[PDB]
């Protein structure tokens, strides 16, 4: 399913997921495609950050379903 | 991988991704051709963008032509092509494999006439495919064509052809699906544990690769050479795939790559 990640630049990053994908699978996605080191990630759902060890399902994200991603300082 | 995955399946339904890889695979060379790849008819501002982005490049002659597969619905695309006519007109032609008018689409229409209504529109309107299934041969096919100056394919010559514009798409999916898995693992032998890397550092990770040969490194290397290596860009894994899936040298031995 197609999910949809917000930047604080105003860009939207479109990933292909499956449920059963844990959260460190999904920054992995956007380190792929956006160059960002997982560890400088913090993920959001609807006012929850989500836990690396977790998957997409434990969150109730959909298909079409948008996170917010806010980047490290520093570090 | 999933069952619906499975190009064997007479029945395979085409993605957007693999839309777009047969577009640019047929009409990629010409680097004047804009190959658009996702827009839909319920994006109105997105769509709106999108155009206003092609008509400006054909008009400012940085472009010639476009090709637009327009998702319109649960697996179905529409064929839109827009190029500069002979008469110092944009041409926009346009087919919807199931032989509806582009008038049925009036997000799209309004969405013309309010970027440019002093552009002519040749609604080809030619049914051509007849399940569920073959829209997305069909938006390819008519697009190649109509980026050619061609006749798309007559509603009688689309039944006898339907099956032979499938298989030789899907013959080119299979190997580009090849093509594209030995790039990520070259990729991924080449990147490490990096996030990104410059192609300095990618030239140097060449050098010293301790598994290609020097024979495959100089190829390799030469085929960069050729369209990359000129400002020291800064590549992620999916733009190094891309570089590398495009190269004489992964194409001529992705299955030696891959085992």
């Amino acid at each position: 399913m197609q999910i949809f990640v917000k930047t604080l630049t105003g860009k939207t990053i479109t990933l292909e997921v499956e449920p059963s994908d844990t959260i460190e699978n999904v920054k992995a996605k956007i380190q792929d495609k956006e160059g960002i080191p997982p560890d400088q990630q913090r993920l959001i759902f609807a006012g929850k950050q989500l836990e690396d060890g977790r998957t997409l399902s434990d969150y109730n994200i959909q298909k079409e379903s948008t996170l917010h991603l806010v980047l490290r300082l520093r570090g | 991988m999933a069952n619906d995955q499975d190009l064997s399946n007479p029945e395979y339904l085409y993605t957007e991704d693999d839309i777009n890889q047969l577009l640019k695979h047929y009409l990629g060379l010409d680097d004047r051709i804009s190959i658009i790849q996702h827009v839909a008819l319920n994006e109105s501002l997105l769509l709106k963008q999108t155009l206003h982005q092609v008509l400006s490049d054909i008009f400012s002659g940085m472009q010639e032509k476009a090709v637009i597969p327009l998702h319109t619905g649960n697996n179905h695309w529409v064929a839109m092509a827009i190029k500069l006519g002979m008469n110092d007109d944009i041409v926009i032609s346009y087919n919807d494999p199931m032989g509806v008018s582009i008038d049925d689409k009036v997000t799209l229409i309004n969405c013309i006439k309010e970027l440019c209504p002093g552009a002519k529109i040749n609604d080809l309107q030619t049914v051509q495919q007849t399940n569920v299934y073959d829209c997305g041969p069909f938006v390819v096919d008519n697009l190649i064509k109509m980026s050619q100056g061609q006749p798309i394919l007559s509603t009688e010559e689309a039944k006898q052809q339907a099956q032979n514009i499938r298989q030789s798409q899907v013959n080119f999916l299979s190997e580009n699906r090849m093509i594209t898995s030995a790039a990520a693992a070259l990729a991924d032998t080449l990147l490490k544990n990096n996030n990104r890397i410059t192609e300095g550092v990618l030239v140097d990770r060449i050098f010293d690769n301790k598994i290609l040969s020097v024979q495959e490194k100089q190829q390799l290397l030469n085929n960069l050479l050729d369209n990359h290596i000129k400002e020291n860009k800064s590549l992620t894994k999916e733009s190094l795939t891309r570089m590398l899936a495009s190269t004489h040298f992964v194409q001529q031995q992705a299955n030696v790559l891959l085992n």
